[PDB]
């Protein structure tokens, strides 16, 4: 999903509001901020209502104006409450009477997601491979900057996991694939537009193909 | 462009609490255990413990390296969100940076719960494109000599930097060695200190 939450590479943000080694203050810095985490777990663990993946979806689908303005543990509590009234365990009403005033949710999805792919590949080490040029209108594991570049492989995990752009909807189709550490030049991604060296984004197998 | 009218955030998670409480969803102590895991168990000095360990044993620096995920269930480290870890080393030509561009994926059990700060968007949008000078900007002067290489958290990997170990601490203890790997050091943000 090409939403405001895919940053990296904006351009016009300030400095980051932290010095090095600077006090950080408390976990928590408010008596409800565990929630949020907590609450997930209880979904994800205990009810079985819903996955991770669902959890950084339903946040990509915060309004984007809605997205930009929000506290980061406030965007969790809304994803949270959000998954729960879409999968019938909570009301919005019931929410709305208990926080006496408005809790605006989330949108709804506009893409039923898409299942791991049929053929993929199999990379190793060293390898040059290219982010396959899609376009994934629900949640996907793939930041633009990187969509459509060449890389090579650092790495194939030894693990293997459900496919983001399935199991973020709750499908049944997520089958399991390994992931990859893709390093790519920083001109690769950012042309003359950069100061760094290089890029490593840790990509499913599917979202890969060989280089030319 | 205006914003959505909302009750305080207080008053909202509190009610996204009380009604999952209220239906028998939430275990007995469940949140505050929680509470208690992400303030007390779930810490950098953990993953300093781990950097200190590499930093005088050899073997253990490679298995580190070779198989992070292995290395931290040895010290019984491993966790929610740190499951799989790959360690990354700095050399004398190669300075690594973690972030999460797309939200704040972190290796909560040994690096703790990520800081504000890297959470935010100036951080989120810019290392990748900029690292050079955002590090420049929060205090850390990467030589011109050293490739700068960003590891962006987007999948199920979890990243911690094993920093070079600074000049000036040879012989010193494990306990003297990681009481200067900070939280930063391991994102990669800074580099280990050695008083005057
Ligand atoms: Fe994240
Ligand atoms: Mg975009
Ligand atoms: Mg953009
Ligand atoms: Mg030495």
């Amino acid at each position: 999903m090409d939403g405001v939450h895919d940053l990296a590479g904006v351009q016009g943000f300030g400095k980051v509001p932290h010095t090095v080694n600077a006090d950080i203050g408390p976990t928590f810095h408010a008596e409800w901020e565990h929630l949020p985490y907590s609450l997930m777990f209880a979904g994800v663990a205990e009810l079985g209502a819903f996955s991770v993946d669902e959890v950084k979806y339903v946040v990509e689908r915060m309004e984007p104006r809605h997205y930009m303005m929000t506290p980061y543990y406030e965007r969790y509590v809304i994803g949270v409450a959000t998954l729960m009234v879409e999968k019938g365990i909570l009301t919005q009403d019931e929410l709305e009477s208990l926080a006496g005033g408005p809790f605006p949710l989330s949108r709804p999805s506009e893409s039923e997601g898409r299942p791991a792919p049929v053929e993929t590949t199999t990379f190793e080490v060293g390898q040059r491979v290219r982010v396959r040029d899609e376009y994934v209108p629900g949640h996907i594991r793939m930041p633009a900057y990187c969509r459509g570049r060449v890389g090579t492989i650092s790495h194939r995990t030894t693990e293997k996991w459900p496919f983001p752009d399935a199991i973020g909807h709750g499908r049944n189709d997520a089958g399991e694939e390994p992931t990859y550490h893709v390093k790519f030049a920083a001109e690769e991604l950012f042309g003359s537009d950069t100061d760094g060296g290089s890029v490593v984004v840790d990509l499913f197998e599917g979202y890969l193909e060989p280089a030319a | 462009n205006a914003a959505p009218a909302q009750a305080p955030v207080s008053d909202r998670a509190w009610a996204l609490f009380r009604a999952l409480d209220g239906k028998g969803l939430v275990p007995d102590g469940y949140v505050e255990g929680w509470k208690k895991t992400f303030e007390e168990d779930f810490s950098p000095r953990r993953g300093a413990e781990l950097v200190a360990r590499a930093w005088t044993d050899p073997e253990f620096r490679q298995l580190l390296l070779t198989d992070g995920t292995a290395a931290v269930a040895q010290y019984g480290y491993l966790g929610p969100q740190g499951e799989y870890i790959v360690a990354v080393e700095d050399t004398p030509t190669l300075k690594n940076v973690i972030v999460c561009s797309l939200c704040s994926c972190t290796a909560w059990p040994i690096l703790g719960l990520p800081p504000t700060w890297y959470k935010s968007f100036e951080y989120r949008a810019r290392v990748v494109r900029e690292p050079r000078k955002v590090l420049s900007e929060m205090g850390t002067e990467i030589a011109s000599d050293i490739e700068i290489r960003v590891y962006d958290t987007t999948a199920e990997t979890r990243y911690m930097v094993l920093p070079q170990r600074p000049a000036g601490t040879e012989g010193w203890s494990q306990e003297q060695l990681q009481e200067i790997v900070t939280k930063d050091c391991l994102i990669g943000v800074a580099i280990p200190q050695v008083p005057t």
